């Protein structure tokens, strides 16, 4: 019950191996990574085994999928019948019609952890990588540090805990 | 009929032309900038020129290490200090040279021109060399030192002690994620220019110093490449100097590079420097100086000026944290000695004169603290102390910044004492300086790394490190210790009488 | 001075005192072997993996890693610095491969200095000994000015769809024969070049310029489609292991091989030609060392996972049909070649009698390896079906 | 021990500072040049020169010695261990020559290891390439197997012609490249076999025995002369230079080119045999590298002493008429081999071009630097009339 | 398809079948032995493997030259006396092995075996090796030493002293001149044998025991070769063993050559281990003992009694003189210091005692000679006063053997000190020894090697060494020393203000 062997993993271990389906694994794939993933994620109980955890997940979805989609499809479809390249341009659009880094961040986050392979084929997704990514520094370093920490910490929204600075 | 050839420059002379356009042929990394395709490199070399000046290096080096160096029975002779010091510098920089690898390939397909490929193509190969190199130096000491341990597998024993984790920031992490010019400047422009390049020199003079001549045989080789690594980082200012980013995100993205870091070496090299040696070459204070603030943050930065390249907006800041940051590492590094994979010694009399000496207070302060522990049996099994329990007994917590990763202790440092506290989501984050703490609230997903007492939350301490095989080969003795003599060793039955069980910090302010 | 004011510890007399003084009786560990932890490949561990076995810094949540936790620093988006993400394929460990060839960067340089150097001399031989006159004019200002050397630009393109593996491999030993296969090929690109600018120190009036060759692959025709599989390769794959499989166990076994093995290693010697097949003896060389290294690594550690078997070989399978059609355009395209070729100099039972051997190696090396059904009547028939 | 028990000076605390304590404050003599007082051929002065000029202790008595005095013990009869009575040449200094390519043993044995694992990984390279499977039966198993299989008892003799100038060269640098020069020739005769071992291997049935082309060489016709001039050449010459200059500038120049490049070189390639030609790329950059100190010697520093140029000329000029005829017989004899060949490989225009290029190149860079009127024609007819 | 090649063994197991029959298939070389045509050698080597093992061995070498020991100055960290014998010692072994080059040409004539000729190919190229090898020796000190005068000349600066006849003897003529097997005798049944191998290592550690670390890399590479070395000397007495002459003559030219190089080496390997070093490793004798007598004198010589070879007949003279031979010459060869190439220096406190202790009798002889010499003030350049002159006031005439070329004082002796003067056809010789007497009484036209008194006679000291190049760059110091400290050496002018003019010794005789 330590760093690399748990319970908790073997606890999903054994929750991953009765997934027999793309469908079912391919939604807990995404719901795992709406609740352990990202600043943004639901919660942080599992922040020292997720990482671990999702591989061993994606693994699932990878196997299935292979054995359920056909060729071009396994190089073209999301594991959800989405069309990558579809949900790429798609993205990018809504990532180009971003008013500020705060919108920008928001996509990028949110398209990492819907159509992390192998959900979206890795050709497309790491093609989004390479655009959303470059877009979302763009917005971001500009003016970088025109913003005092007081006001950014407001709007990154954090709970300023405690400060202390002689 | 005259007997002729033809040499890599007159082949180089085409190697330009070897690109051609099309559609897609732009680079698959996200990068705010836009290298220009005219861009030329500074050496005309094709592989095979490449392969043979390397190779006879490689000649001399091994050859000296293969024959005199081991007549002279050299792995054994150096002081048992820096022997332990090497297991952390030469694999430490062994993830920098390896992460560098994918760094410059990473630039590499940045790139667009021919000559820029090339260029950065001779330093994924260098970088490959220089892994190789320092895995040789601990592979050497391995084989031939007074003590194996550590030297045989920091690869996984590195991994339970916090001074690791900033490794990985600056030298791995750092140089791989990001912009790849922000990737480039952690790497080549500030990285190698400010701190590699002459801490490889460095590094050779305190080896010599303490008897390590097999460092010197190793580092000064990897040193004769660095000219090229040079070469390729002022090449990724050049070719994005026109491009209107530039003026726009350059500097941030210097800035942020520089602070990053220094954070982590002004602190680490100083320390390994003064506190892993017995005989010392300079005050580590004036070699900082002089490397950060006139060579690089002068001397080097300032020739860039010509492309609106400007002098980190943090330098100010950099400086008056760096004085103390080395000395109040130790305290912390030494006060968690048993999650090492090398083994440290309490500063001898001669040396605290040398430190105070060179660094007036420094006994006042440090000095009867380890005289304290000394006193107390920090170095002998049978006390049941280890200084991380002193912290706990004067209430000095200890954190881990989020961002890169330094220990540091707000309470008892005579360095920074500013820490900032947040919570988000459900998460603490804890900061020690405003540019780091910036780092993160403007960029929350690209610093998620779980700090040593998050992972060892309620674990007990010799649990750990058994789990990570912080043993030595008799599955009793730790590879760490609290001091470098040959008796007395810790046990991890020693360690387990203390009943030692990490917490995770942070809380105490829930 | 004479003994310089740098005192050294394994010399000085006080500082070695010192030294000695403080070392202990023995070692405090007779583990005396660095890497000691690392399963070997073979009986006993050998310097090769001992020095990269590991260098990556890996976290266990990326098969094979021993590290624990997330990176330090992502990208902006949150992207690690390396993850499983960055290729389909799946594996227990991603360091279990091996370069059957044990090449760590020392024995890599030696090896190719030794050629590089002998390559010098040969060269001054070959000017010397003036084996240059019986060499057919056409072909040297022709097939080889023209032809080869616009070759050089598709071994350049393979080279630069290396790129990305090298920053995104998954591990120490698939990086550093990724990277080998690469500046492999950037070699062969500029051997090839440098062969021209040496026949043009002895064949006055010809010209080193890649203007020419670099023409003939842009627009020309005879590569057309080859350079079409060379760009969507090198810049449209963006999974390191598809671009290095798809490169290595498809296009540079198929079409590579061929116009390599099957047309100048075939037939420059009747032009009087012994300069372009010494290269050629090089690039050749070169290839079945990196052969040794992709079949490993695709084979014997991820087709042969024993977890993601089926898995990968059905990716690789697909990634094998997704190119295959690609580079038999390519060869359809150079078939278009001979056509330019003087009578006689070679008729259509050879052009067949080589395509076929080709395949029959492409399939016995790779296809069969992945259970990719091939026919190679069929390829053979397509390919073939673009002669005169 | 850790330490052990043996103190070095170098290191011991103790022994070196007493060591320390004698130095000099500085060196005693700043000339820090061994060998500054020999004369140097180019520029600087090379390592190559001062490593190897006066090794030898000859005494005044034999032009260019430094030292005096006969020497200690001689041979019964009173033969003086070196001495002028062992060659025709005379010079005004035996230590004048220099290996234009400055070889000491350290570049020497560099070079020739280089070449020997490269080879290594060639064969590998070329066997899993199977490109054997193109090469002509007859070629292989006929020509290769039996006639360049003979050929390296024609390259072993001329190895041992150098047996008595090894022991009788005048100065160390003349003994230095007179070594090499009959180092390599034992080499290409060793690689000869090296390749009919290599097929043993790689081909089925393939006899890798000397037998047979021992048998070829001893009592075929087709090397029948050669094999009379070579063991004349070992065996019946007893000055060193004779032999070294009748080998080099008349033999080798001749028969020899021919047949490495005129036969095999230029007809290899069209039976599909790379392999041969890869081997005899060694054996021409060798026969380069010897002819450069070979024309160093006999034309630069013996042909044209400034007090026994003539003389030196008159003798060599000598020499090259006593074995023109021998090699001739040798040439003419091996014309026989072309009828052996399969219908339509060449013709007699093509032969005869090939002679008059081998002609042509020996009379430029041998014959005319010693004013020997050769007739180009009057050769050339005289091998021709070989041709059944 | 499998990827395969051809190593060494698999081509040289038909390199025996490479050479042929013919008439003229001969020597052409003088010898009284048959070696049959179907002896075989040990190692199976080719060309280009030979040339791959050797060229692996000069990479750790000139490795470790050029870098680590260059950084570790140790061209210069040499005791001085050391820097000396090695100008001597590197130089003298330098033409043994070039002599040997020819030497094993002449055997690989004589073999008529494919296979016994290759033994000594591989044996020719070696001393070509040995040669540049030994060169470079003295090349390193010369250019990084103490001292580069002797070793940056020697070849030509060799030529003034008599102790350099003596090695043209053992080394150089001994080795080519005489019947092949005579010759291979000289070299290596009993060269190499019994004193090169073991001398060789016994080189690097006296060398390593004075801080010479130049030395040890380069013949510690020697000493690997002479492997194959051994088999050629072996080999050599089975080609002969099947051969009714072999019985007749064998034992007679073992003896020989057994003589012909103890009678030199003994004395100066003896000299110039005991008297050109500070640190001692071992007596001389008991060094000698072991090799000569024991391991060689029926270790070695046993082993081969299966072929008809026997002991040396001349082994007992030999011993009973190994014991003061050396201290005999040394007393010459510093009273004779300004004929020399190098610095000598008269035995300190210390070394007397260590000289007394192991040799009873030391001091009563020797030492008190050089007592008196210091008080004479040998050692210094305003004395007016050269050992030499010594010698002609006490009526000790030095005399040069003949044959052997080794110099003798049988007034002053403690070694064979048997003066025999010949007169013969209106020219005189003296002998020191009953076997060179025999050698030259039988073979008169093989010895008529002038000496230097023969050579130098009538001339003045200074004029000499001025001829010859005995100076250093300032064209006025001279190369030799009568001490090592580097201050007051010589002049030439010091020498010819003692107007010594050489005399033949033996024109005293009627
Ligand atoms: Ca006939
Ligand atoms: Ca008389």
């Amino acid at each position: 019950l330590g760093i690399h062997s748990n319970d908790t993993r073997d606890a999903w271990v054994n929750k991953i191996a009765q997934l027999n389906t793309l469908e079912k694994a391919a939604e807990m794939l995404k719901q795992f990574r709406m609740d352990h993933t990202t600043p943004f994620r639901n919660s942080y109980e599992l922040d020292n085994d997720y990482l671990w955890i999702e591989a061993k997940l994606e693994e699932k979805v990878a196997v299935l999928k292979a054995r359920a989609f056909n060729e071009v499809d396994f190089r073209h479809k999301t594991a959800f019948g989405e069309d990558a390249k579809s949900v790429l341009d798609g993205t990018v659009a809504k990532m180009n019609a971003a008013k500020d880094k705060w919108e920008a961040e928001k996509i990028h986050i949110g398209f990492r952890q819907a159509y992390k392979p192998p959900i979206m084929p890795v050709n497309y997704f790491l093609d989004g990588e390479r655009q959303l990514g470059t877009r979302l520094m763009e917005l971001r370093n500009l003016n970088y540090y025109d913003t005092p920490l007081e006001e950014l910490r407001k709007q990154r929204g954090v709970r300023v805990v405690h400060l202390q600075s002689p | 009929r005259a007997p002729t050839s033809v040499n890599a420059q007159e082949v180089h002379r085409w190697l330009q032309s070897f690109n051609w356009d099309f559609k897609n042929n732009r680079t698959k990394y996200a990068t705010k900038y836009k290298m220009a395709n005219e861009t030329k490199e500074q050496f005309k070399l094709i592989a095979k020129e490449y392969a043979r000046m390397e190779a006879v290096k490689d000649e001399r080096q091994f050859g000296s290490l293969q024959d005199a160096l081991t007549r002279l029975n050299a792995g054994v002779r150096v002081h048992p200090k820096w022997n332990e010091t090497m297991k952390v510098v030469s694999n430490f920089l062994e993830v920098g040279e390896y992460n560098a690898i994918a760094a410059t390939g990473m630039l590499w397909d940045s790139a667009q021109a021919a000559e820029q490929k090339n260029g950065y193509l001779a330093q994924v190969l260098d970088e490959i060399r220089h892994t190789h190199q320092c895995a040789y130096v601990n592979y050497y000491f391995a084989k031939n030192g007074q003590d194996p341990a550590g030297h045989n597998d920091a690869r996984r024993t590195r991994t339970i002690g916090p001074l690791w984790k900033g490794m990985k920031r600056v030298f791995s992490d750092g140089f791989i994620s990001g912009d790849a010019v922000e990737c480039s400047l952690n790497l080549q422009l500030v990285g190698e220019a400010c701190f590699t390049n002459p801490l490889i020199v460095a590094v050779t003079e305190w080896a010599a110093a303490n008897g390590d001549e097999i460092t010197p045989t190793v580092f000064l080789s990897i040193e004769t490449d660095e000219l090229r690594h040079m070469a390729n980082g002022y090449q990724t200012v050049v070719s994005i100097a026109n491009d209107p980013a530039s003026a726009k995100y350059l500097n941030t993205d210097l800035n942020n590079a520089f602070w990053t870091q220094q954070k982590y070496f002004t602190p680490v090299l100083g320390m390994l420097f003064e506190y892993g040696s017995k005989f010392k070459v300079e005050p580590w204070v004036k070699t900082w100086d002089r490397w950060v603030y006139e060579d690089w943050g002068g001397i080097w930065i300032g020739r860039l000026g010509k492309y609106g390249v400007e002098s980190p907006r943090s330098l100010k800041d950099a400086k008056q944290d760096a004085y103390w940051a080395h000395h109040d590492l130790y305290l912390l590094a030494y006060a968690l000695w048993p999650t090492g994979f090398f083994r440290l010694a309490l500063p001898d009399q001669e040396e605290m004169e040398w430190f105070e000496a060179n660094y007036p207070g420094w006994y006042d302060h440090y000095g009867k603290i380890y005289e304290e522990w000394r006193a107390r049996g920090c170095e002998d099994p049978s006390s049941g102390f280890i200084p991380l329990m002193w912290f706990i007994e004067n209430n000095h917590p200890i954190y881990i910044d989020r961002v890169s990763q330094v220990p540091f202790c707000p309470s008892l440092a005579k360095g920074a004492s500013t820490l900032r506290v947040h919570e988000y989501n459900g998460e603490m984050h804890t900061f020690s300086d405003q540019w780091g703490e910036r780092m993160w609230l403007a960029e929350p997903e690209r610093y998620e790394c779980q700090n040593i007492f998050e992972q060892y939350e309620g674990r007990e301490l010799s649990e750990v490190i058994a789990e990570l095989h912080g043993l030595r080969s008799d599955g009793k003795t730790l590879i760490a210790q609290p001091h470098v003599r040959g008796d007395k060793l810790w046990t991890l039955d020693d360690i387990k009488r203390l009943n030692c069980v990490f917490k995770n910090p942070v809380k105490a302010f829930n | 001075s004479m003994l310089g004011e740098r005192r050294r510890g394994l010399t000085d007399p006080e500082m070695a005192e010192v030294i000695l003084k403080a070392l202990p009786e023995a070692p405090l560990d007779g583990n005396n072997k660095m890497g000691y932890f690392v399963t070997p490949r073979w009986k006993r561990l050998t310097e090769y993996e001992a020095l990269t076995v590991y260098a990556q810094p890996n976290a266990d949540w990326i098969a094979g890693g021993l590290d624990w936790g997330d990176w330090t620093q992502k990208f902006h988006g949150g992207r690690p610095s390396w993850g499983n993400e960055t290729t389909e394929l799946r594996t227990v460990d991603w360091f279990k491969h091996r370069d059957p060839l044990r090449r760590w960067h020392a024995p890599y340089v030696k090896d190719k200095a030794e050629e590089w150097r002998y390559t010098d001399r040969f060269l001054q031989g070959y000017s010397a000994d003036g084996q240059i006159r019986a060499m057919n004019p056409t072909w040297r200002d022709e097939f080889i000015n023209r032809y080869w050397g616009a070759f050089l630009f598709n071994e350049y393109g393979l080279f630069n769809a290396h790129s990305q593996g090298a920053r995104e491999a998954l591990s120490d030993v698939t990086r550093v024969s990724l990277a080998f296969w690469g500046f492999d090929k950037i070699d062969i690109a500029q051997m090839i070049q440098l062969e021209r600018g040496f026949l043009a120190k002895i064949v006055p009036g010809f010209d080193e310029s890649t203007a020419v060759p670099k023409a003939e692959w842009t627009n020309g025709e005879v590569y057309k489609s080859a350079r079409l599989a060379v760009e969507g390769l090198w810049q449209e794959v963006f999974d390191w292991n598809e671009s290095a499989f798809s490169v290595h166990a498809v296009y540079d076994a198929l079409f590579g091989q061929f116009v390599r093995r099957e047309f100048f290693q075939r037939l420059a010697p009747r032009f009087g030609d012994n300069l372009t097949p010494f290269f050629i003896n090089q690039a050749q060389t070169y290839f079945q060392i990196a052969k040794q290294g992709v079949q490993d690594l695709y084979y014997n550690c991820l087709g042969d996972d024993p977890e993601f078997s089926d898995y990968n070989r059905t990716v690789m399978r697909n990634w094998t049909g997704k190119w295959l059609e690609p580079t038999i355009a390519a060869l359809r395209d150079f078939m278009g070649l001979f056509a330019k070729l003087p009578a006689g100099t070679t008729d259509k039972e050879e052009i067949t009698a080589s395509l076929y051997r080709v395949v029959d190696d492409w399939i016995e090396d790779y296809a069969s390896r992945i259970d990719f059904k091939a026919d190679r009547d069929q390829i053979v028939k397509a390919v073939l079906a673009g002669l005169k």
